[PDB]
């Protein structure tokens, strides 16, 4: 659901009416096609109308990508790794992640047996 | 002061009250509540692993009956050792199971 960076189109309310003139309907259909089919490409570009209202000084049309301010408060990777290591510790089976070290052995007749082998003996 | 005398003069000084030991002041760690608190602690992976390694180490060992020192080669002591060794395997349950049940005191601190 991370939605940062998606395109957004702003149009005057009268463009979205059902009885609007054919020109506005064609404009809305073209906007829909653009939204559906725009991708990063060697021909990417836009020609967009631009009009700033004299009494508000804000563009009536707009084209921009949604932005976000804050950042996630928790790092999930570290927590997941910690809990995985905790799970692996319960069975004393850390060999799965740390490999077979030379200081441990799987033989019960050898004086380097690991805890996993000792419990399998039980 | 009273003169020296053979035999006990004092007492252990335990805090038993109406048959219940009151050594531990925290209510959460006395008899009625300790059955649940200890079971809550065993759910943590760290405590569980620490207890289980100790339990595993004890169960790895073998047991045997031997003559008392100073009379190792006496045939009578050898026959006594044989009798007591045979006693171990004649129970309704295996000796290893008995040793397993004994290790419950790693959690509650005692066993009967």
């Amino acid at each position: 659901r991370d939605l940062v960076g998606m395109p957004k189109i702003g149009l005057p309310p009268d463009y979205l009416d059902e009885n609007a003139e054919p020109e506005k309907k064609a404009f809305v259909q073209y906007c829909k096609t653009v939204v559906n089919d725009m991708i990063a490409n060697d021909r990417a570009g836009l020609i967009w109308p631009r009009y700033i209202d004299p009494d508000t000084k804000e563009d009536i049309f707009e084209f921009s990508l949604v932005s976000r301010q804050g950042a996630k408060a928790y790092d999930t990777g570290s927590i997941i790794d910690r809990y995985s290591k905790q799970i692996m510790m319960a069975f004393m089976s850390d060999v799965l992640a740390m490999g077979q070290s030379k200081y441990g052995s799987f033989s019960l007749a050898d004086s380097k047996t690991s805890l996993l082998a000792m419990s399998v003996d039980i | 002061l009273p003169p020296f005398r053979m035999g006990e003069v004092g007492s252990l000084g335990l805090k038993v009250k109406n048959g219940r030991i009151y050594e531990e002041p925290r209510q959460a760690l006395r008899f009625p509540e300790s059955i649940k608190t200890f079971q809550l602690m065993m759910r943590d992976p760290a405590v569980a692993a620490s207890v289980n390694i100790i339990k595993m180490f004890v169960r790895k060992v073998n047991w045997r009956f031997v003559p008392p020192k100073g009379k190792e080669q006496d045939p009578k002591m050898l026959e006594r050792a044989d009798f007591f060794n045979s006693l171990m395997d004649d129970m309704e349950h295996d000796w290893a199971d008995f040793i397993n049940s004994v290790m419950s005191f790693c959690t509650y601190g005692f066993c009967v």
